[PDB]
């Protein structure tokens, strides 16, 4: 973000194409198989259903 | 000017400055002892050779120096020391002879192992 | 502590004039940056002289 | 890389570079006091 | 705003729960094969003194998720914004009393990590009851958190870009300059 | 002699000196004054 | 006013380490342990930092700020930048070169004192004693190092009692490797 | 001394003489390929078999100072005190309950409670062991605290002990100080079973099938010794704890507690074993790289009866301190009664 930022002069927002790339490649198939699994045994048990 | 003398003279303040800041560091938090000061005179003071404690008493006892009589007194001792160091290198030590200079640097005899328990 | 500060600086400066000089037991000297004819054989292109003149399994 | 980059000629280059730096300095702060 | 969540959460788990708790007959303990094959209880079935207690369980689970559904659905407009102030007392307080309880169950050794259907909506239930408070406490914006999310990116950002001109390429060397 | 190491020591290695450093000592003590 | 700060904090500093006492010394190894060896940083940052680390040049310096010796340091890191100059120049003259069946033999008959193969591990520099200078015999060709108080060369010789009446299967000593003359051979 | 200390093997020359070219003997020694671990010494088995190494492990359990939630954020909630595992002889398992509780369905015999009182008063006979380790920072006096308010309960509520009787006498032989007779004992005659019953026909004849013609002591005795339990006890905070002065506090100037002098180390372990009649045994271990283990003896008391019957009674009686532990070690105790052995040696 901070290099798409300072090199196309604004940010990406949802109402940019910039902003779903990154979304889905980056986020999705980089961090989330990951952080699902950490939400999955830290912040669910609180709640009802574990 | 001459950075090969500099660069030298850099790492070394660099790294007398790390431990002098060091030393400051561990006197506050842990103060320094009281009488232990004595363990380490004392234990400073035993290596000092014997062509110093000619000058350790002179120290003691008023007639040291102003301050420049001192500082040519113990030149001499420190040469004498030289010249017996340069002396037990070559002809060796005063109960040593040649035989044994040629024992010790062959490395012939091991350290004694049942003097040590 | 002064008078120790001096008398030990003296058997430094004689221990490492000892190590210098002849066989001292134990100190560690210290060495200096050679600034002169350094090295002197990269001053030279000897590939012509070596390979005796007077890369295709790689692609 | 370090080699290289302290050989003894760079190593000449940067302190005749340094001398006439500090001698340009001191200078032109003489001549600016001077006015 | 993160009060609506918050609410539709409780909504959806305290029916989950009953729907969960009220269509089984019970769960079973574990036999803990050859524990005191005696006395104190072990290697037998749970005891009609807790299927009604579990079906009370449900019944107030769903009284509070009914009241959740009502306050969502009545506060939405966050017709009475404010009179709800009196049930806040009892849509919150109760509710970290409740897990001051839970709180205590492992001081008084009681086991709940166990059993699925009865301490799992306990606890949260009783957290997400804290955490309304919270949203009663700070007042999310539902920007707020953005505003954060915006102040993060911001400083790694600034520290990206630092990094950047430092050890990679310098930002002289790689923007264009103009006038020659 | 049994227990011994036969690696000697970090310390009981005498220094040696190359031809140029016998040029430099001889240097260093023949201008000492 | 810095030392302001350090005289208030020290204090306060002093009582809370001397409370543990037992964290607050194996946190010391963890952090030591981690910044010699700098092994956790893939992980944390992304970026594996152990390949351009240098965990000696580190260890130097903490004994050299330890025991206050700027030698112990500099020492190292001076054959660092300077490693061109410490090529071998003494024992190496000419067309210096062996062949790899000369090697060889010399290898399998213990005449070789020490091999130093380099950083490609295709090429090396043996390293041979004079032939006089590999025994303790009192040939009158090494130096006179070790004498008797008559000034004799001492020699070790010891003879065979399973293969007499011949001196070059005779047992003795080595020479220690600091008074050698050593030739130093190349090979590919 | 100093060359046991160190590593270094030696080859040793043969005797025959022509060559003296050493044998291929070496060794590799499972125990000695062991050091510079942490946890244990694995053995290869076999090895850990002819070193008579008999104690197979029965149970592990943990005390918890507050067991783990699985609701709150990934159970941190859970303080465990202290990590038990415990040990008994597996031969004399086998020989024992082996013979009565052998030949039916497994789960027939652990599901009467006459197993139940079987390997409750028939614990102490076996030599069970229980080896539990520090997990965490641990002050001496407040473990201690709880230890007394942990055997208090079990001190008051327990009847007299069930104690079988002394068929013979055993007495030493001093001249022959490493000679012991149970060897003799199962094979006198090669029919040592009519020997055996008409020497029982002297003190008694047991109970039942294992052997054992018990003798659930009186009235009286079952206070006195209950009484000298407690005052056994009562000398916790004082022998724990003597004085104000660590210097002179006995877990002082060695590493099973810090050099602070409050705090005990973690993968420090204790050892506990009861001997038949009473006896007491109790060991020390700090943990850590196997070269260098330090093991501690810390007292042989005799008679205690009832301090022996609490500790059997409270790993693995009716209130249990984690019945799982005692569930598993009843099963696992029962498996090794048909013959075989847990942590399979054969
Ligand atoms: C926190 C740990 C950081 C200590 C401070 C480091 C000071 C930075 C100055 C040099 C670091 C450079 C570096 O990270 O690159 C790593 C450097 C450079 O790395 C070397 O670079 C060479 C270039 O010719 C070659 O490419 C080598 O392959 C490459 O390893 O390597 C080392 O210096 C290893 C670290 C040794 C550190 C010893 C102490 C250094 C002095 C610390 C200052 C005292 C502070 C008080
Ligand atoms: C934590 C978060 C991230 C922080 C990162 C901080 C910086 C990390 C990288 C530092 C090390 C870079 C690297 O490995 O060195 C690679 C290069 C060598 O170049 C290279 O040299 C190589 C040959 S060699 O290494 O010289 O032998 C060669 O392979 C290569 O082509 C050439 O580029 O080394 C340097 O440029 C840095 C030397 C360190 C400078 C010391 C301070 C300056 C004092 C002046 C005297
Ligand atoms: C519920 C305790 C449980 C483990 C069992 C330990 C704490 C018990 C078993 C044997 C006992 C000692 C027998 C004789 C001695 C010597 C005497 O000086 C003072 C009393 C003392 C220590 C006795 C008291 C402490 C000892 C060790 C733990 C795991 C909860």
């Amino acid at each position: 973000l901070a290099l798409l930022t300072w090199m196309s002069g604004r940010l990406p927002t949802p109402a940019t194409p910039e902003f779903w790339m990154l979304a889905y490649f980056g986020f999705y198939r980089k961090v989330w198989p990951d952080a699902a699994a950490w939400l999955q045994g830290y912040v669910v048990p609180l709640m009802g259903f574990a | 000017p001459r950075l090969a003398a500099v660069m030298p003279d850099a790492v070394y303040a660099l790294v007398q400055g790390t431990h002098k800041l060091g030393e400051y560091a561990h006197d506050l938090v842990f103060p320094p002892t009281p009488e232990d000061l004595r363990k380490l005179e004392q234990q400073v003071n035993a290596t000092i050779p014997r062509e110093f404690d000619r000058v350790r008493q002179r120290y003691a006892e008023g007639k040291i120096a102003n301050d420049e009589q001192l500082s040519s007194e113990l030149e001499d001792a420190s040469f004498n020391w030289y010249r017996r160091q340069l002396r037990t290198s070559v002809v060796g030590a005063t109960d040593e002879e040649l035989e044994d200079v040629a024992v010790r640097k062959l490395r012939l005899e091991p350290p004694a192992l049942q003097a040590s328990l | 502590n002064i008078f120790s500060k001096k008398i030990i600086s003296k058997v430094k400066q004689k221990k490492q004039k000892l190590n210098y000089m002849t066989s001292y037991l134990n100190v560690q000297s210290e060495h200096n940056v050679k600034i002169f004819h350094n090295s002197w054989w990269t001053h030279l292109n000897i590939k012509n002289l070596v390979n005796n003149q007077d890369s295709e399994f790689i692609n | 890389f370090l080699g290289w980059l302290l050989a003894p000629g760079r190593l000449e280059f940067y302190e005749k570079a340094a001398c006439v730096a500090i001698a340009l300095r001191v200078l032109g702060i003489v001549i600016a006091i001077s006015t | 705003t993160v009060a609506g969540l918050l609410l539709t959460t409780t909504i959806v788990v305290s029916l989950y729960g009953l729907f969960a708790a009220v269509f089984a007959p019970a769960p079973a303990l574990p036999v803990a094969v050859g524990a005191w094959p005696g006395t104190a209880a072990a290697a037998a079935v749970m005891d009609g003194s807790a299927a009604g207690l579990r079906r009370l369980a449900a019944g107030g689970l769903l009284l509070t998720a009914a009241a959740s559904h009502g306050l969502f659905d009545f506060a939405g407009s966050v017709p009475n914004p404010t009179i709800y102030s009196l049930l806040n007392l009892g849509f919150v307080a109760a509710a970290v009393l409740q897990s001051y309880f839970l709180y205590i169950a492992p001081a008084w050794g009681v086991n709940v990590n166990w059993d699925t259907a009865l301490w799992g909506p306990m606890y949260g239930t009783a957290f997400l009851g804290l955490v309304y408070g919270l949203v009663a406490l700070t007042k999310f914006d539902w920007s707020s958190v953005v505003d954060a999310v915006l102040r993060v990116a911001c400083w790694f950002a600034e520290l990206t870009m630092w990094f950047w001109d430092t050890f990679v390429w310098k930002f002289s060397w790689s923007e264009k300059t103009r006038r020659a | 002699e049994l227990m011994r190491s036969a690696v000697p020591a970090p310390g009981e290695v005498p220094n040696r000196n190359s031809r140029g450093q016998v040029a430099e000592q001889v240097r260093a003590i023949l201008d000492q004054y | 006013a810095w030392q302001q700060s350090f005289e208030t904090y020290g204090g306060k500093l002093r009582e809370v380490l001397l409370g543990q006492q037992e964290a607050a010394k194996n946190v010391a190894k963890q952090l030591d342990e981690g910044v010699t060896y700098m092994d956790w940083t893939y992980r944390s940052t992304g970026v594996d930092l152990s390949a351009v680390w240098d965990p000696e040049l580190w260890i130097r310096f903490r004994e050299a700020v330890a025991q206050n010796e700027p030698a112990i340091f500099w020492n190292k890191l001076l054959d660092r930048v300077q490693y061109k100059e410490n090529l071998p120049q003494a024992g190496l003259v000419g067309d210096m070169r062996i062949s790899y069946a000369k090697f060889l033999e010399l290898l399998k008959d213990q005449r070789v004192k020490r091999l130093v193969v380099y950083g490609d591990m295709r090429t090396a520099v043996v390293e041979v004693p004079h032939p006089w200078s590999a025994s303790v015999l009192g040939h009158p060709a090494t130096h006179p190092f070790y004498e008797d108080s008559a000034h004799n060369r001492v020699s070790m010789l010891r003879p065979n009692p399973a293969a007499p009446e011949d001196v070059t299967q005779w047992f003795c000593a080595e020479m220690p490797e600091w008074d050698m003359e050593k030739y130093r051979f190349y090979v590919d | 001394a100093a060359l046991a200390a160190s590593v270094r093997r030696i080859a040793v020359a043969d005797p025959e003489d022509p060559a003296g070219r050493p044998l291929p003997g070496g060794g590799a020694s499972g125990l000695d390929r062991s050091r510079g671990l942490t946890g244990a010494a694995h053995m290869s088995g076999q090895e850990a078999e002819e070193l008579e190494l008999d104690w197979g492990q029965v149970g592990r359990g943990a005390l918890w100072r507050r067991r783990p939630t699985r609701w709150l954020l990934g159970g941190l909630d859970g303080v465990k005190d202290w990590e038990l595992e415990a040990y008994a002889h597996e031969p004399l398992a086998n020989q024992l309950l082996g013979a009565k509780y052998g030949g039916r369905d497994p789960r027939a015999v652990v599901a009467d409670p006459a197993y139940a009182a079987d390997v409750l008063r028939a614990g102490p006979l076996l030599g069970m062991t229980f080896v539990l380790r520090a997990a965490r920072d641990l002050p001496l006096q407040e473990v201690a605290s709880s230890w007394r308010g942990l055997l208090g309960n079990y001190l008051q509520r327990q009847a007299p002990l069930s104690l079988p009787k002394a068929v013979r006498p055993a007495h030493l032989d001093p001249t022959d100080l490493n000679g012991v007779a149970w060897p003799a004992l199962l094979s006198r005659p090669a029919a040592a079973a009519h020997a055996a019953a008409e020497a029982e026909a002297a003190g008694a004849v047991p109970d039942d099938e294992m052997g054992v013609a018990w003798r659930v002591q009186s009235g009286k005795e079952a206070a006195a010794s209950v009484a000298a339990a407690q005052q056994l006890l009562q000398s916790l905070p004082d022998a724990l704890c003597p004085g104000p002065s660590p210097a002179a506090w006995p877990l002082t100037g060695t590493k099973l507690v810090d050099e602070g002098g409050r705090n005990w180390r973690r993968g420090g372990s204790v050892w506990v074993t009861l001997q038949p009649e009473g006896g007491v045994l109790v060991q020390a271990q700090t943990g850590g790289v196997v070269g260098e283990q330090e093991s501690y003896l810390l007292t042989h008391v005799q008679g205690q009866e009832a301090l022996a019957g609490a500790v059997m009674s409270a790993f693995m009686g009716p209130q249990p301190l984690d019945p799982e532990l005692a569930a598993a070690a009843r099963s696992v105790l029962l498996v090794p009664a048909n013959g075989f052995t847990a942590a399979n040696k054969e």
